RNA sequence: CGCUACUACCGAUUGGAUGGUUUAGUGAGGCCCUCGGAUCGGCCCGCCGGGGUCGGCCCACGGCCCUGGCGGAGCGCUGAG
RNA sequence: CCUAUCAACUUUCGAUGGUAGUCGCCGUGCCUACCAUGGUGACCACGGGUGACGGGGAAUCAGGGUUCGAUUCCGGAGAGGGAGCCUGAGAAACGGCUACCACAUCCAAGGAAGGCAGCAGGCGCGCAAAUUACCCACUCCCGACCCGGGGAGGUAGUGACG
RNA sequence: GAAACUGCGAAUGGCUCAUUAAAUCAGUUAUGGUUCCUUUGGUCGCUCGCUCCUCUCCUACUUGGAUAACUGUGGUAAUUC
């Protein structure tokens, strides 16, 4: 048996990106349902507590919540686990500090403050394209979510500035060759880069070849590619660790050298 | 309870698979609707996934449709003359999907005549002698003109139509799960269609 | 058997006990709804007609 | 299920029995009936095995096999 | 050829036991389906209490109508059962 | 995984396929009519056996290999055995139900209520395995909820597996 | 604010590996064959006037009537009766 879905989640067997311990706590957090998939969610407790450490206890993280003084996506959240993803900003009206969460080239959710300009909108890219009911069309984003009459020349794979003040469109960036991408998942997790060329077959996945800044040449299947706006005109900046890649041997040069030399 | 599962029975190779788990909720597999002929009863049922399924105990009416002039009319359904899936359905007469039943001619020439403000032939002495001829006559007084320059090649329809009127019904055929939707509709039947039913009508008979 | 006899006009209800076979045996064989004559029991159900509405067996 | 065994010496306790029923399965429990004031296994025995087929298994074997130069005798209590 | 001991074999007793398959018969229980009406009201025909109207502009009590109460008639006819 | 001292097998109670329908959350011989005579095997089918749950994983080996996997995590399966069902988006549910069967219990004899392969504990079994303890503070789960409840889980006790 | 009704959980949790030999299961694929509470995002006046019964269908300043808990009487050798 097995009559129905789970409701928990153990630890040591969450996914690895999130930054948990191992076995010392026998309980994950868990995302809630939402916007985004289970596995490549940050529940809103391992930001708060375990990153940014404004508790000891979940008792705690309770109270903080009620608080309401926390707005995830220009909305008001009161959700101890609330399933946040990539480019979902995290507004802390107490502090006016934003965060949002983009990956390191390291595989590691970055602790990324952003200006309150840069938290008025977030690039979405385009899921599907839809011609909804009685003809009226309507675009739907990654995050789910779905914005009627939509600007009327858009296609697949466009980036979309979403607009937290107000939901809607708010202009659109156009997906052409050599647009700025994170690669995201896999072995080219959280790295930066271009196009370059977007290889087509027919029938299913279909591979995008990637050149990264420092010029190592990649491919990962379209899925794996997120549109993160115009080529070589960021809207957000560059986290820790380079966000780019970095080779091993450097990492440790830079992780002696940066330790016992702040202070 | 009762079942519906591909890990039962015999393998291509001629062995015998043994179970995978036991019976569960899922794999329900209801009774027949068995709906005939007779005052109509339909009843909502709950199912799986949530969901509600019309199962029909008897019906006499459907929503037949006159392919050709794209028309519908509700009419009944007064027996099942043919069936193809078994012989023994016609005979019980239960409704099933692609039954080939016998609705009412009178609404949809009634329909034709006073639509096209002429008549296709005469039906019948009786039909002919109350109105029919009112029709032919006109209401227009004055737009009689605009009536003949509208309609061309009309005071008639195509001959297998015609023929049907004749006979005082017209043959249809079932185009829909009269147990699952509850909805005993159709489309009338036509041109090669009508003549291949006739055809099986007759050679079963005798 | 005791008859726990309801006035529902005062909203008051009673027990009382008849084992007298006569008394009893006019509610025999009545199903819930029947009406039945009461005058049996005494003068003071005199005039009295009683609906049945159900009661308890033995063992409960 | 529970068995009867009779036929039993004053030689034979229910530790002797113990290991002579195993083979027909593991018995639950052996009560022997035991008078003091005249002899000491009186001749009647229980044996309560905890399943229906050791039980069974055991009435069948013992009746006709030989312990102590006395033919056992098994049967359904 | 002989003492002693173990093992497989064959064995009367159509020995005994247990489990799974087996024809046929019987078949609990629920589910589906054709019925049934234990039961209760509602909407209509008496007296009233209010209102109203066509006894009555005294159109008011009341009849009559509506609705509440209460009984009875066809229990008529819808719904639940 | 082992087996030929298992070589032909699968449908008369469909075996494989065509066609059409019933039915199901939905595909489908799922089921049924009619119509075909298929489908599978020496490249081991079919049949029989199995302390046969599967994986991630574990132990030893120069390398090659050999052996292990109920057992802290993931999937599946069952909750005395069978069969049926209700609720609900999701259950054929034993700390739900109903029948029967095997087991057990109360009885005033008419009846009635039950399922530790949950946590402790006991009996039986054996060569073999611990407290009838304390707590929701942690870790998380559920709810109308910060607030409550948790033998989930934490905590001690037992503990020369190691 | 005990209670009770209402809504939700109770399918999850925990346990054990008996059962099953391409079955389970693993990895790789699919649903264009389908169902999905909830959460998250959209979707919330109208019969487009029955060629306005919805200006008369005039209950919108809002309709109808019953169970718990409760109160009282109780039954049962024994029931979360």
């Amino acid at each position: 048996m097995a009559r129905g879905p789970k409701k928990h989640l153990k630890r040591v067997a969450a996914p690895k990106h999130w930054m948990l311990d191992k076995l010392t706590s026998v309980f994950a957090p868990r995302p809630s349902t939402g916007p985004h998939k289970l596995r490549e969610c940050l529940p809103l407790i391992i930001f708060l507590r375990n990153k940014l450490k404004y508790a000891l206890t979940g008792d705690e993280v309770k109270k903080i919540c009620m608080q309401r003084f926390i707005k995830i996506d220009g909305k008001v959240r009161a959700d101890i686990t609330y399933p946040a993803g990539f480019m979902d900003v995290i507004s802390i009206d107490k502090t006016g500090e934003n965060f949002r969460l983009i990956y390191d080239t390291k595989g590691r959710f970055a602790v990324h403050r952003i200006t309150p300009e840069e938290a008025k909108y977030k690039l979405c890219k385009v899921r599907k394209i839809f011609v909804g009911t009685k003809g009226i069309p309507h675009l739907v984003t990654h995050d789910a979510r779905t914005i009627r009459y939509p600007d009327p020349l858009i296609k697949m794979n466009d980036t979309i500035q979403i607009d937290l003040e107000t939901g809607k469109i708010t202009d659109f960036i156009k997906f052409d060759t050599g647009n700025l991408c994170m690669v995201t998942g896999g072995a080219n997790l959280g790295r930066i880069g271009v196009i370059t060329n977007r290889e087509r077959h027919p029938g299913s996945f279909d591979v995008v070849h990637v050149k990264d800044a420092n010029g190592n040449s990649f491919a990962t299947r379209l899925s794996n590619i997120f549109v993160i706006g115009k080529g070589n005109k960021p809207w957000i900046s560059l986290p820790r660790g380079k966000g780019i890649r970095l080779t091993i041997a450097e990492e440790r040069d830079k992780r002696l050298a940066a330790k016992q030399s702040s202070g | 309870g009762i079942s519906r599962d591909n890990w039962h029975k015999r393998r291509k190779t001629g062995g015998k698979r043994k179970p995978y788990h036991k019976k569960r909720k899922y794999e329900l597999g209801r009774p027949a609707a068995n709906t005939k002929i007779g005052p109509r009863r339909i009843h909502t049922v709950g199912v799986r996934g949530g969901n509600k399924k019309y199962r029909a105990l008897r019906l006499d009416v459907g929503n037949f449709s006159w392919g050709s002039e794209c028309c519908t009319r509700k009419t009944r359904i007064i027996d099942v003359v043919y069936n193809a899936s078994n012989n023994e359905l016609v005979r019980t007469k239960t409704l099933v999907k692609n039954c080939i039943v016998l609705i009412d001619s009178t609404p949809y020439r009634q329909w034709y005549e006073s639509h096209y403000a002429l008549p296709l032939g005469r039906k019948k002495g009786a039909k002919l002698t109350p109105e029919e001829e009112e029709i032919l006559n006109k209401k227009r007084s004055k737009k009689i003109q605009k009536k003949y320059d509208e309609r061309k090649k009309n005071a008639k329809i195509s001959s297998l139509l015609e023929e049907q009127f004749q006979q005082g019904k017209l043959l249809a055929c079932i185009a829909s799960r009269p147990g699952q939707c509850g909805r005993a509709d159709g489309y009338v039947l036509e041109g090669k269609e009508l003549e291949f039913y006739l055809r099986k009508i007759k050679a079963r008979k005798g | 058997m005791k008859l726990n006899i309801s006035f529902p006009a005062t909203g008051c209800q009673k027990l009382i006990e008849v084992d007298d076979e006569r008394k009893l045996r006019t509610f025999y064989e009545k199903r819930m709804a029947t009406e039945v004559a009461a005058d049996a029991l005494g003068e003071e159900w005199k005039g009295y007609v009683v609906r049945i509405s159900g009661g308890n067996d033995k063992q409960g | 299920a529970t068995i009867r065994v009779t036929n039993l010496s004053e030689d034979t306790r229910e530790t002797d029995l113990q290991e002579l029923f195993r083979p027909f399965g593991s018995i639950s429990r052996i009560y022997l009936a035991k008078d003091k004031t005249t002899g000491q296994s009186k001749g009647f025995a229980f044996i309560s095995f905890h399943r229906r087929e050791d039980a069974a298994r055991a009435i069948a074997g013992v009746s006709g096999f030989g312990y102590d130069h006395l033919i056992l005798n098994v049967e359904w209590a």
